[PDB]
């Protein structure tokens, strides 16, 4: 194992990539905060940033929504025999009465 | 994110959907008691047209 | 005593069923 | 034309409107929530690794040069 | 590069979780190439009353 | 104009069912009112 | 309750 | 990393206890018109 | 002449403005749990910290 490089570990890879996603999230969403609160900023950019975090802190209900449509969607495609395989349908093993049956079709013909 | 907690959300998640199983038993011996019990899906029709 | 039918304005059966983030 | 009415629905837990959890588990609905990792060196590549904010910026350089005098003009 | 592909996905079946791509969803180009199903979704789910 | 004062409720598959359009499935299951054989069968005779 | 902040809050959220 | 047999174990029993869709007992008044009506309705 | 003088159809009025509702079948939406949040996460502790 010493022989052995070392490795990257994944599990904490993904943890600080969330992570730095939420961070920088809210360091926008209380910089698009500031650009409105104070009163020496243009009304071209005051508004602007007003509608920006109306969008920002509309972010959870649009992954509601977003989340909703398609748990909907993939339940459009589900159909018994992609998540049950090993279905059990139905068979018949060959009786006397299919012989029987055949051979009236042969003597009445 | 390691071995001990993702086996410990697949215990949190197999005991969630045994009582989800209870309920969608009792929910049919209900109905077959001729009590009109809701299932884990919804009501089907009503009286318009189908049944 | 009136008793409405299920085709009467605001009687229905199908109930709204509400979503869960509502 | 012959409309019925659905009498009545005794309704078992999990089986009503508002009858869900976060406690539940999304078997569907695709989007996670994920813990935050709290290791100090994770905490100082967090520190590092964010971008930049303007008035923590200059609030950082007002806040360290007032630390400064601070210090200059505490020792004598 | 098909080595990891199919062995995140051995381990999404054989753990029993199901869904689409996390982050594949969690963008905007998705939503613009699908737009034919959802434009179909949103008035079906609308129409009987679940939006 | 007449106010809705009744409930109603058409079957989920009958959610193409749209006025002032002609459906494809009403194409395929009513076909003379389109083929312009007859003159009296014209789809705006069929939408009346 | 300062009147520059009471302008403000009913404007990020309306409610 | 994982110890993937105990994994399956339990998944096993997950994915029988999952609600994938109707069995036998609860699907109710089955009405035939209705499905032979939804099947020719070109919806998905 | 001005119109709505002129000869119009005896006829039932339109019915095009008006609601429906749906008969939807019992297996066609899934089951939802997991009530989703839509209030954004606090990072007041990572920031603190």
């Amino acid at each position: 194992p010493g022989v052995l490089p070392v490795g990257i570990d994944t599990h904490t890879a993904t943890d600080i990539y969330q992570t730095l996603i939420a961070l920088n999230l809210d360091t926008t969403v209380n910089d698009c905060l500031d650009k409105l609160l104070n009163d020496e900023c243009t009304e071209s950019t005051r508004e602007n940033a007003l509608y920006d975090y109306y969008a920002l802190q509309l972010l959870p209900l649009q992954k509601a929504v977003r989340g909703h449509v398609l748990q909907f969607e993939w339940h459009q495609n589900s159909l018994l025999t992609n998540t049950h395989p090993n279905f059990l349908s139905k068979i018949r093993n060959i009786n006397v009465q299919d012989a029987l049956l055949t051979n009236q079709l042969y003597k009445n013909h | 994110f390691s071995n001990k907690e993702y086996i410990s959300r697949l215990w949190h998640t197999l005991k969630y959907y045994q009582d989800l199983k209870n309920t969608r038993m009792k929910s049919i011996t209900s109905t077959s008691q001729k009590i009109p019990s809701a299932s884990i899906w919804g009501n089907g029709y009503s009286g318009y047209g189908n049944g | 005593k009136r008793v409405p039918n299920p085709n009467f304005l605001g009687n229905c059966n199908i109930k709204d069923f509400k979503p869960p983030y509502i | 034309v012959d409309s019925k009415l659905l009498p009545k629905n005794i309704e078992p837990p999990l089986t009503s409107q508002y009858s869900t959890r976060h406690d539940a588990p999304r078997g569907l609905f695709p989007f996670e929530s994920y813990k935050p990792s709290v290791q100090l060196p994770d905490m100082a590549k967090l520190k590092k690794m964010m971008n930049t904010s303007d008035s923590e910026s200059t609030l950082y350089k007002y806040l360290k040069e007032s630390k400064r005098k601070y210090d200059e003009i505490t020792h004598p | 590069n098909e080595c990891i592909a199919s062995t995140s996905n051995a381990l999404k079946v054989l753990s029993g979780d199901e869904g689409y791509n996390e982050d594949m969803v969690r963008r905007a180009n998705f939503y613009k190439e699908n737009e034919a199903m959802l434009r179909e979704n949103i008035e079906v789910i609308l129409s009987n009353g679940r939006m | 104009e007449i106010p809705q004062a009744h409930e109603i409720v058409i079957p989920s598959y009958s959610k193409w069912f749209n006025l002032e359009k002609i459906h494809s499935i009403e194409v395929q299951s009513l076909p003379e009112f389109f083929t312009n054989r007859i003159p009296s069968k014209t789809p705006e005779v069929y939408m009346r | 309750l300062s009147t520059n902040l009471i302008s403000k809050i009913s404007l990020l959220r309306p409610s | 990393g994982y110890d993937i047999n105990y994994i399956s174990k339990i998944g096993e029993k997950i994915d029988s206890n999952k609600p994938i869709f109707l069995f036998a007992p609860e699907l109710g008044a089955i009405n035939l018109h209705a499905l032979s009506m939804s099947l020719q309705s070109k919806n998905l």
